């Protein structure tokens, strides 16, 4: 789900990072309402990751070489008695099916030895279960015929985004996830949206990351009118504050000049004290 | 705080079921204001807790 | 049912002018609603809801009341008043969609 | 006045640049690497 | 890569409006903001789904190992 | 003192718009503790229909299996609830997916090459290149195959994009859709956005008549600030069109002449159904589940 | 059940045979997917 | 120096979501 940054530098398009999107955007409000997050932490809406928020997968390639000079270990089976119940993954040719679910302690490749006349299974021991996606076959070239003795298999692991992952932005505020709250227990705006992410407003007096405030103005001001504002630092000055230039766009778009959208608490169901700060950030 | 919020901000912290008091029956305090409407103060919600 | 409502005696009194109730698979949905309904009963001494932990699905409803009436009876009047509340907000909304 | 394009970048995805490659600035990535191994054979005197 | 259906924040369907968005930007010479307005995107939670999508899946299918060239 | 009749002679509701998908009806003189309960159930505790279990056979496309199953789960179906009950999870699969509860949809597509003069779109260059929502062929089985004759199971958005294919690739899957509450998963939420705001009570305190009122009507939305003439009043036409932005607060002239307040009893409901039901039936069923929630605790014995 | 890497010509291969495609002179042999029952969840 | 290039042709799409015009 990698998306392009709405507030991107003029050089982001030169190399063409749109081809390889790193992250994406998300509605973020600097609220303490949750409480579970404090001074570093962060929350993610339950419906957010329930629909593919920050989804990602791994790919673990394994290289199996058989026969540790007459060859004696051949991929596949033989002719004598062998137990059943491991034919769900492997085939009759000695290779696993493309797509089967392979957790720790599952057959990946079975080999038939002639010195022992037995088909022993090379097990698979790793951290997380993986899905097979492709199996390569490799045989050394020679004037004489040579049977294959090297197989290259590639896995994939569905890495569902859970809590404890170091989610962050492009400003240097590294944090983790404390607990994924449901949308109905999440504060909802006047329109009805629920910010899927809430970062602690107490880390700003220490981290001194004002960029996630001014860029949050440019992010919402860019999503409302579609036009993208280039970041390209060292172009403004004290005479023209970016909070003012990004504020006037929200004033004529309907929002306030300060970029603060009034919202309501999801648990109790009352109006908060003052206008609270929202916006999207990469 | 009003008569509705004050008592909610009390039981959400004490929880005599799990056990955080001694008398096994939590009591209340007279309000700061009686007329025209009963009100309370933060000094009193932390006083009673 | 046996697991939905559980009158646990770890906090209740003896005549039981004060008692604590435990209701599973509930949240602020019935917590806030039933609270606002029972709190308006002039026989209630003290009432409030408290969630043990959001990871768990539980809800503890505190109910204290003056004399001449126990706490369980007050809870029943709260459920009946909230039920009639749902009845009037649904019946009115039914006869209101036709008045367009 | 920084317009991000969708028609153009999707067009480059549709048909690749059969002509000289696009984005004529990413060449600074391995310009010293390619130039180093390219200089030991090209130029005069091998 | 692929068009995200059921926008995370709002929950409205988004997948159907991608092809219509490209059609509004190709056949009618229509700009960015008015496109999302006529296309039926009001809340900025869901406007940033079509307005920001990359659609890399077309670049993925350019390499088919199941057919020559 | 407060009673059921004191609230019955006090609670009314208005309507601002009536649409087949959207709805805007204003609850008048109701408490927040009940408004958030209706909003809570309409999103968290209302049954819907969404694909739970998916059985694939062959997927040689670039988009992998678990993502394709996730997408075909996300796409809604224009099927009416209450025509199928809940499954039992502890039962085995063969005894779990009966005909009274499970609805089966299939998807089969095999892209191929189409000769055409070559920048060429995949529609002309290939056949069955893209997979849309209407390709999900609903198949009825079991004891009732005619109860969906007049109500054919079809995705509420037939133009939903699923995947892009190429010649050689083939997809053949058989998926099942089941009920669920919005609190269990995001696909089982039949409401797009349901919330409630409060009526901004703009109370005028000073005689702001004059050119100041000319600079008042421009700030607030046009259908909010009105005047009979240049003087003799500066009133508000509609207090629902306005926005709570406090833009009038950042003016040295309009700092204290007016205050943006709030109405503790004026709420509005904006419900946008996902197609399975109407934005009104979703409210009747929500308050019905709340009433049934009170019934379950009312008719129940205590223990210990 | 195999697919060539360069010629992309699908053709199986039996035992006691050299690892080489019958159409192009290459050594890499991909493996195609077999139609089976694979269970998944919409999550 | 150029201060900032302001956007041209802007409009509003905002609260009162039960009716646009
Ligand atoms: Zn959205
Ligand atoms: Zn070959």
């Amino acid at each position: 789900t990698g998306q392009t940054p709405i507030v991107k530098a003029n050089l982001y398009d030169d190399y063409g990072m749109d081809n390889f999107p790193n992250g994406f955007n998300a509605v973020v409000a600097v609220i303490s309402y949750t409480g579970y997050d404090m001074d570093d932490a962060m929350i993610i809406n339950k419906s957010a990751d329930e629909r593919g928020f920050g989804y990602g997968t791994m790919y673990k390639t394994e290289k199996v070489d058989l026969a540790l000079d007459p060859i004696t270990q051949h991929f596949g089976f033989g002719n004598d008695e062998w137990p059943k119940e491991w034919l769900e993954k492997l085939d009759e040719d000695g290779l696993p099916y493309i797509g089967t679910y392979v957790e720790e302690g599952d057959p990946i490749c079975a080999y038939f030895d002639d010195t022992l006349n037995k088909t022993k299974i090379k097990t698979y021991h790793s951290s997380e279960p993986a899905y097979i996606e492709e199996v390569n076959l490799i045989g050394d070239e020679s004037n004489k015929f040579q049977e294959l003795q090297t197989v290259s298999i590639k896995y994939r692991i569905r890495r569902t985004p859970q809590i404890g992952d170091k989610f962050s932005s492009r400003h240097g505020q590294k944090g983790v996830c404390s607990r994924k709250w449901p949308t109905i227990d999440m504060p909802f705006s006047e329109t009805g949206i629920q910010p899927d992410i809430i970062i602690n407003p107490h880390a700003f007096p220490s981290r001194m990351t004002i960029g996630m405030f001014v860029e949050s103005l440019a992010g919402k001001a860019g999503a409302l009118h579609g036009i993208a504002q280039d970041s390209t630092p060292w172009i403004f000055n004290e005479d023209d504050t970016p909070a003012d230039y990004f504020g006037e766009q929200l004033a004529k778009a309907g929002y306030n000049y300060h970029g603060n959208e009034p919202m309501y608490s999801g648990a109790t169901g009352e109006e908060l004290r003052a206008d609270i700060y929202v916006g999207v950030v990469y | 705080f009003t008569r509705e919020q004050y008592q909610q901000y009390i039981y959400g912290c004490i929880r005599p079921e799990d056990g955080h008091t001694t008398r096994s029956k939590i009591v209340t305090l007279p309000p700061t204001i009686f007329k025209p409407y009963p009100l309370w103060t933060g000094k009193q919600i932390i006083t009673t807790v | 049912d046996r697991e939905k409502i559980k009158l646990l005696t770890q906090a209740t009194s003896e005549d039981g002018t004060s008692a604590s109730f435990q209701i599973v698979e509930e949240d602020h949905t019935l917590g806030n609603a039933l609270r606002y309904v029972i709190m308006k009963n002039p026989d209630v001494e003290f009432c409030g809801y408290s969630i043990p932990h959001p990871s768990e699905n539980l809800l503890n409803i505190r109910i204290q009341t003056y004399g001449e009436t126990t706490a369980v009876d007050a809870l029943q009047k709260g459920l009946k008043d909230l039920m009639d509340l749902c009845d009037v907000v649904e019946s009115k909304f039914t006869e209101k969609i036709k008045s367009m | 006045t920084a317009d991000f394009r969708t028609l153009e970048r999707e067009s480059r995805f549709i048909n690749p640049p059969k002509d000289k490659s696009a984005f004529p600035l990413l060449q600074e990535a391995v310009q010293p690497h390619i130039g180093s191994f390219n200089a030991l054979t090209e130029g005069p005197d091998g | 890569m692929i068009v995200p259906v059921r926008c995370f924040s709002c929950g409205k369907v988004v997948g159907d409006k991608w092809e219509s968005y490209l059609n509004l930007l190709q056949e009618d010479e229509l700009d960015e903001g008015t496109a999302l307005s006529r296309l039926g995107l009001k809340r900025y939670c869901c406007r940033r789904m079509i307005l920001t999508h990359v659609d890399l899946i077309e670049k993925f299918l350019r390499y088919n190992p199941l057919e020559k060239r | 003192e407060w009673n059921v009749e004191k609230f019955k002679k006090d609670f009314e509701v208005n309507i601002s718009s009536l649409d087949a998908r959207e709805a805007n009806f204003d609850l008048i003189n109701i408490d927040t503790s009940i408004a958030n309960a209706f909003r809570r159930i309409m999103i968290s505790e209302v049954p819907s229909v969404a694909a739970e279990y998916v059985y694939f056979f062959n997927n040689t496309s670039v988009i992998q299996d678990e993502v394709l199953a996730h997408r075909i789960g996300l796409v809604p179906l224009k099927v009416d609830p209450d025509m199928l009950t809940w499954v039992d999870s502890n039962l085995p699969d063969d005894e779990k997916f009966t005909d009274e509860n499970t609805i089966v949809l299939s998807l089969n597509v095999k892209c191929t090459r189409n000769p055409d003069a070559p920048s060429t779109d995949p529609k002309e260059l290939y056949n069955n290149a893209h997979v849309y929502a209407r390709d999900l062929k609903f198949e009825p089985q079991g004891r009732q195959s005619t109860t969906f004759a007049d109500c054919p199971v079809v995705p509420a958005d037939p133009d939903i994009l699923l995947a892009k294919l190429r010649p050689g690739q083939e997809i053949s899957l058989k998926a099942h859709c089941i009920l669920g509450i919005g609190g269990d998963h995001a696909k089982f939420s039949p409401v797009s956005t349901a919330s409630y705001r409060l009526l901004p009570q703009i109370n005028i305190l000073q005689p702001i008549k004059g050119e100041s009122a000319r600079r008042f009507q421009k700030c607030f939305p046009p259908g909010v600030i009105g005047i009979d003439e240049g003087s003799d009043e500066a009133y508000v036409k509609d207090a629902r069109k306005d926005t709570v932005s406090r833009e009038v607060l950042r003016y040295e002239e309009f700092a204290d002449k007016v205050k943006l307040g709030r109405v503790r009893n004026h709420f509005i409901f904006n419900v946008e159904s996902a197609g399975a039901m109407t934005p009104e039936e979703i409210f009747f069923k929500s308050v019905r589940i709340l009433k049934n929630k009170a019934e379950y605790l009312k008719n129940c014995p205590i223990t210990q | 059940k195999y697919i060539c890497a360069e010629c992309s010509s699908k053709l199986s291969l039996s035992r006691t045979d050299a690892v080489r495609c019958k159409d192009c002179g290459h050594r890499i042999l991909l493996k195609a997917r077999t139609k089976r029952l694979v269970q998944f969840e919409a999550r | 120096r150029k201060d900032v290039p302001k956007v041209e042709g802007l409009k509003l799409e905002h609260f009162a979501t039960g009716y646009d015009a």
